[PDB]
RNA sequence: GGUAUG
RNA sequence: ACUGACGCUCAGGUGCGAAAGCGUGGGGAGCAAACAGGAUUAGAUACCCUGGUAGUCCACGCCGUAAACGAUGUCGACUUGGAGGUUGUGCCGGCGUGGCUUCCGGAGCUAACGCGUUAAGUCGACCGCCUGGGGAGUACGGCCGCAAGGUUAAAACUCAA
RNA sequence: CUAACUCCGUGCCAGCAGCCGCGGUAAUACGGAGGGUGCAAGCGUUAAUCGGAAUUACUGGGCGUAAAGCGCACGCAGGCGGUUUGUUAAGUCAGAUGUGAAAUCCCCGGGCUCAACCUGGGAACUGCAUCUGAUACUGGCAAGCUUGAGUCUCGUAGAGG
């Protein structure tokens, strides 16, 4: 059964990245939408838009530059069959500073960079160089 | 002050219940956070609890050959 | 530089597998020996029954290396 | 502990002047330098990339004088040291004081050096100083003793200095026969025909 | 395996056996030669390689190889042996010390002397 | 151009007569300064195979995003059975690295960086893996500009 | 119809 | 239309499980281990021929294994196509839309062969399993079995594959 | 591999050997010699541990054919869990306090002629406990929701038993 839809979530962007799509579509959530809102205020999607009311359905706009996709890499690190969660001195660094780590804080959902500013640690939602 | 929260497992004793505490801990190894269970004779002056209640304990002094907790309050009935 | 080797003669009495032999000296000691690398290479066949010359070693004398075939 | 043996024929392995003579007469004269030492000396044959690498460290070792476990220490040190390892490495062996000896020019070449330390003939800031291995710091006034400064050998190796490119790192008074370690050298101002780096390669093997 | 999995069963290292059981890991052991014989090696090479079995201090009985040509060994000798296979010997783990207690170093050696027990000339 | 020798093998084919032997070189050539190719040459001598590699190697040349003779950041790379990881380093590191894996770095001018070749150590495919792993390596400037930011707000 | 072995 | 996360996976457990085999009792055409004879051959404990018993069939009970195979654990999501088959269904022979299934192939993956929306691709959950060859799926012990045996499962040693 | 090659003796013998291998007449591999390389008051050998070994793989591996998917299911414990709000604050995070002996390691110094050694101060001791906060995520509790999972209605095909 589905047990991880922020991995799903991942997923989809990764694998439409590989077909070229536009767009991905998946079924909305509070988190995959603040997950969203990092990945739009980083430049890694170009937007999002969460339409209907009773099943919203979430829509990520897909990036490319120079043919390429913009999302090389995208991993899920903290998972249900295994969290991680780190201190704010621990915080990773993903591709020595040119990447994205996902931080979900008490402060909510920020990057790295945004969670050592604030001096936070928190759960490491996933890896995006 | 100093207080453990717990489940009762046994009351069968006169005068004392087992507690079983539960702790979620991060495996030193593997990384994955593990529920751990603390098993506790405690001492219940007024058989007030049964199989199934959330119990507030404390530590005090021996009671018998395996008890050193204490009932302070019970938080949930079963 | 080596030690010196005993020559002596000597009749097969069976071949063992791996071009091992039984060979019964002159002096009737049976010897378990095996063929030179020289006759090995030259496929100088040995049999039962055939005269042999034996190297013999001090060191045990229940080896030997068969060198020679009449 | 010392290598006792024939000079030239170190230089003659590393192929290039390694310093251990004098200097009174060019090396050519006295040794076929092209040629490596041995029956077998003319034949060249290509290194392998070890061996490239502990030729390097050989030369290093040779010049200065210095057996493997003293060396391997420098390396250990130089590589503890923040900044270069590499760098680092041939910035201590120049503070050994045989070799300030040497590159003041109260010795001929290191090992005569080596033998003025060795011999109480050397003070560093007033004080004796007979073991070679000893590191001289910035300000530190290496001197010949009032009883060595009668010694001929000392003045035939002042003239010898001159012939020699003068250290900027140290100044030295040829009249008093004194000078001062004024500051460790940089890389650029040792010979570039040292490649550090290949050292560092070897001992990270 | 999965994380679960390691946590139920964790990995389990490789029991590493010694080559040279017999040693109990000393550095050598003194035994007492029951035999002195040769043995022909395995399939390439052809020799009679002189070997000794051996019994150990420790009640093991070993064979020994005995290097460097020629050697003074009897029934009942005393002998160290040390760990070392040779390849071309099976069940051969163990070499004899030469120059040490009963054997002899080799006679007019001059060069690995250290290796067979002989004095400098 | 740098240009190295990695490997020479000799590698045999069976006809109706016997075996014919020959010979295959593996070179990779650059610039010292991030441009890096490897080429592979067979011939029936040795000679001949070199030339023929450091004449494919000189012509399929990557560019690679060197940051003053080291990485931009941590790199992956696999080929067939080869998994290799390259990190930047300090300077006065040197290359810390195995064989093929050095003489690509070498040659590309990869002064300092610490390496490690993982599976297979076919040298035929390390250097695919090497290479492989420094031509997808970001710079800043180009990650700034695939996320549309500024190298500043990027750093 | 079994093509034992140069 | 209704329930309202009631789910997924599953050590141990429980059950089902080709054929041969075993027990008791039926049945017995054809076929056929064993066996008998006839040949073939250097021999021919075979292949070939003539026969032929157990067995193959039924009932009940046991056994619990097979190249029990897709040599591919179960569940969920995502990711270009082409040609078929089969089984529903909507709409006007055509145009859709579901289920199962055969073949080819793209990206990707793979040591390669190949796999390729029924993945061996991209991911997530949980379980089972591997750690050089032989020794050995053997020994010992336990559990199961009327037995045949099954299951769990080593080591010494030897080889440099 | 691994820095360093020749002659003579021997002739798969004697012997070498960590592995690959060497030795059967012109052996850079055995023994001696000359020459050379490496170390040096040591040098070698053996033993033993970690490394290299991502070869037990948490970091960091595999299972179609290389070793590896239980013959198949159901299912208890266990692991994992769609979506919204509230609440809680267990995990988690932050700050602080106590503690974490000295020695050792590390850093900056100081003393023995130098070094080893000795030594001042620091850092570290990745931990544990407590208190006070944060509340995104995970857990708990409460209330929901319908997209997962089910139930009902009508029908269809099928060598399912
Ligand atoms: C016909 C024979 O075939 C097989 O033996 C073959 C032998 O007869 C020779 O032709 C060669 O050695 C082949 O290499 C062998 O395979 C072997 N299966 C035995 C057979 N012979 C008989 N069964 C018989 O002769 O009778
Ligand atoms: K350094
Ligand atoms: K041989
Ligand atoms: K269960
Ligand atoms: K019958
Ligand atoms: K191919
Ligand atoms: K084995
Ligand atoms: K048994
Ligand atoms: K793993
Ligand atoms: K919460
Ligand atoms: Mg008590
Ligand atoms: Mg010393
Ligand atoms: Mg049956
Ligand atoms: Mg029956
Ligand atoms: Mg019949
Ligand atoms: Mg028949
Ligand atoms: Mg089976
Ligand atoms: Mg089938
Ligand atoms: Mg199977
Ligand atoms: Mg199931
Ligand atoms: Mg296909
Ligand atoms: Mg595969
Ligand atoms: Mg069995
Ligand atoms: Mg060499
Ligand atoms: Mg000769
Ligand atoms: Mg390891
Ligand atoms: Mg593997
Ligand atoms: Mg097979
Ligand atoms: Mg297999
Ligand atoms: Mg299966
Ligand atoms: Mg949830
Ligand atoms: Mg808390
Ligand atoms: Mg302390
Ligand atoms: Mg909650």
């Amino acid at each position: 059964s589905m047990q991880d839809p922020i991995a799903d979530m991942l997923t989809r962007i990764r694998n439409g990245q590989a077909a070229n799509k536009a767009a991905v579509t998946m079924p909305s959530s509070k988190l995959k939408v603040a997950i969203a809102n990092v990945l739009k205020e980083e430049g890694f999607i170009e937007d999002f838009k969460v339409e209907g009311d009773t099943k919203p359905e979430l829509e990520l706009t897909l990036k490319y530059f120079q043919g390429k996709a913009v999302v090389e890499s995208i991993q899920r690190v903290s998972r249900p069959g295994l969290r991680i969660y780190k201190r704010k001195d621990e915080l990773p660094k993903v591709m020595a500073g040119l990447g994205i780590a996902v931080v979900s804080t008490s402060k909510g959902v920020m990057t790295d960079r945004a969670a050592r500013q604030a001096g936070l640690g928190g759960e490491i939602i996933c890896y995006v160089a | 002050i100093r207080t453990l929260q717990g489940r009762v497992v046994s009351d069968k004793m006169e005068k004392s219940i087992v507690v079983a505490i539960e702790r979620f801990v991060k495996h030193p190894i593997y990384g994955k956070f593990i529920k751990r269970t603390t098993k506790l004779h405690v001492h219940d002056e007024n058989n007030e609890c049964g199989i199934g209640d959330v119990v507030e304990i404390r530590e005090c002094r021996p009671l018998s050959k395996t008890k050193s907790w204490t009932l302070v309050r019970v938080v949930e009935k079963a | 530089a080596k030690e010196d080797n005993i020559e002596m003669q000597g009749t097969v009495l069976e071949t063992l597998p791996n071009t091992m032999f039984r060979v019964e000296l002159e002096n009737g000691h049976v010897v378990t020996a095996h063929i030179s690398g020289k006759m090995r290479k030259n496929y100088i066949r040995i049999l039962t029954g055939d005269k042999v010359t034996v190297e013999l070693t001090p060191y045990d004398l229940s080896k030997g290396r068969i060198v020679f075939r009449s | 502990a010392r290598y006792l043996g024939p000079k030239l024929k170190l230089s003659r392995r590393e192929g290039t002047d390694l310093f251990l003579k004098s200097g009174v007469r060019a090396i050519d004269t006295k040794c076929k330098i092209e040629q490596a030492p041995g029956q077998h000396g003319a034949r060249k044959p290509r290194l392998s990339d070890y061996g490239v690498q502990l030729r390097e460290k050989q030369k290093v070792r040779r010049i200065y004088g210095v057996l493997e476990r003293q060396f391997r220490n420098y390396y250990k040190e130089a590589a503890r040291l923040k900044g270069n390892t590499g760098e680092n490495l041939l910035a201590l062996l120049e503070g050994r004081l045989d070799n300030v000896v040497y590159r003041m020019g109260f010795g001929a070449t290191r090992a005569e050096a080596r033998q003025l330390v060795s011999h109480k003939a050397i003070m560093v800031n007033g004080r004796v100083v007979n073991i070679a291995s000893y590191q001289v710091s910035p300000n530190d006034v290496v001197s010949i003793r009032e009883k060595a400064k009668k010694q001929s050998r000392v003045k035939a190796a002042l003239e010898l200095a001159e012939q020699r490119e003068k250290p900027t790192w140290l100044e030295v008074d040829a009249g008093k026969m004194e000078g001062t370690f004024k500051r460790k050298p940089e890389r650029s101002d040792l010979s570039a025909d040292i490649n550090e780096h290949l050292i560092v390669e070897l001992y990270s093997k | 395996a999965t994380v679960n999995q390691l946590v139920r069963k964790p990995r389990a290292r490789k029991v590493a056996k010694s080559n040279v059981p017999a040693l109990e890991a000393c550095p050598q052991k003194r035994g007492v030669c029951t035999r002195v014989y040769t043995t022909t090696p395995k399939k390439p090479n052809s020799a009679l390689r002189k070997v000794c079995r051996v019994r150990l201090t420790n009640g093991f009985e070993v064979t020994s190889y005995i290097g460097g040509e020629g050697h003074n060994l009897q029934e009942h000798s005393v002998i160290l042996i040390r760990g070392g296979r040779v390849k071309d010997l099976p069940g051969v783990r163990y070499h004899t010390v030469r120059g040490a207690l009963d054997c002899s170093g080799v006679k007019d050696r001059k060069q690995a002397r250290s290796k067979y027990g002989v004095k400098r000339p | 151009l740098q240009e190295k020798l990695i490997a020479v093998n000799r590698v045999s084919k069976t006809v109706k007569g016997g075996r014919i032997f020959s010979f295959t070189a593996l070179t990779v050539v650059g610039d010292g300064n991030g441009r890096v190719g490897f080429g592979y040459g067979k011939a029936r001598e040795v000679p001949a195979a070199i030339q023929k590699a450091m004449e494919k190697a000189r012509r399929n040349m990557i560019n690679v995003a060197l940051n003053n003779g080291t990485l931009q950041h941590p790199v992956k790379g696999v080929h067939t059975g080869s998994r290799v990881f390259m990190q930047p380093a300090s300077e006065g590191t040197g290359i810390i690295a195995g064989g093929a894996m050095r003489a690509v770095l070498e040659v590309a001018g990869v002064h300092n960086v610490l390496a490690k070749a993982y599976g297979s150590t076919n040298p035929i495919n390390v250097v695919r893996a090497t290479i492989d792993g420094l031509e997808n390596m970001n710079s800043p400037e180009m990650v700034a500009a695939k996320r549309g930011k500024s190298v500043e707000e990027i750093l």
